[PDB]
């Protein structure tokens, strides 16, 4: 695949789109 | 973390993996 | 505010938006 | 859970407040 | 909840978000 | 152009991208 | 209205712009 | 305005009620 | 990876993401 | 066609990725 | 219409909008 | 190309009407 930059709202985006069913944590505090 | 590997950096597919449950 | 019918990644969308910068935990069922 | 309720019925701003971290 | 940064079509989607139903006026020119 | 088949906050976006700087207001039914 | 028309059928760029300030 | 107080500055989401009709 | 139900615009983004910098085609039926 | 596949049943990231140029 | 900034996923959103069933290309190597 | 002519520069919608197969 590709590496670009994902930022806000887009990390979140790609985070639903790779994890899905799964579910996901974003945490920008680290 | 998540937004220093993929947004300030660069990151793959993969390694966004790395954030799900 | 208003109530939200909110259905694949715009759920994910208003979470963020919610959220901000403590972030957040996207847990579907199975 | 949320994530179904919001899609099957209705959801409010408040009710997703709790996902926050 | 929190305050962070909306531009361009990320400041309208939240406003749909915030209003819906009520509707709103986007009006950059203020 | 072609015709569009617009639902939800994807109406908001076409609205954002058709009207610019102008921007735009969004009125839906009760 | 334009919301319930492009929803419920379709709608075009045109009609769009009517709503535009 | 909106860009103003919510783009160039920072917003809450009970700002952006403010331009709720 | 997750299998994706993708529709409309979102699956655009989906490719979007995939392809990065190689860029991609959107070619729907009739 | 993938467009009309990933809508009706599923997609895979992988079957996606044969549309990148 | 409009002219305005359109990068990234914004760029193929409105490719989306204007094109449609006609389906586009994204080539950003150009 | 469509990145220079859209994002970098500034596009109408007739311009991204030239990337439509
Ligand atoms: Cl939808
Ligand atoms: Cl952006
Ligand atoms: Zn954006
Ligand atoms: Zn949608």
């Amino acid at each position: 695949f590709v590496n670009q930059h994902l930022c806000g709202s887009h990390l979140v985006e790609a985070l639903y789109l790779v994890c899905g069913e799964r579910g996901f944590f974003y945490t920008p505090k680290t | 973390g998540i937004v220093e590997q993929c947004c300030t950096s660069i990151c793959s597919l993969y390694q966004l993996e790395n954030y799900c449950n």
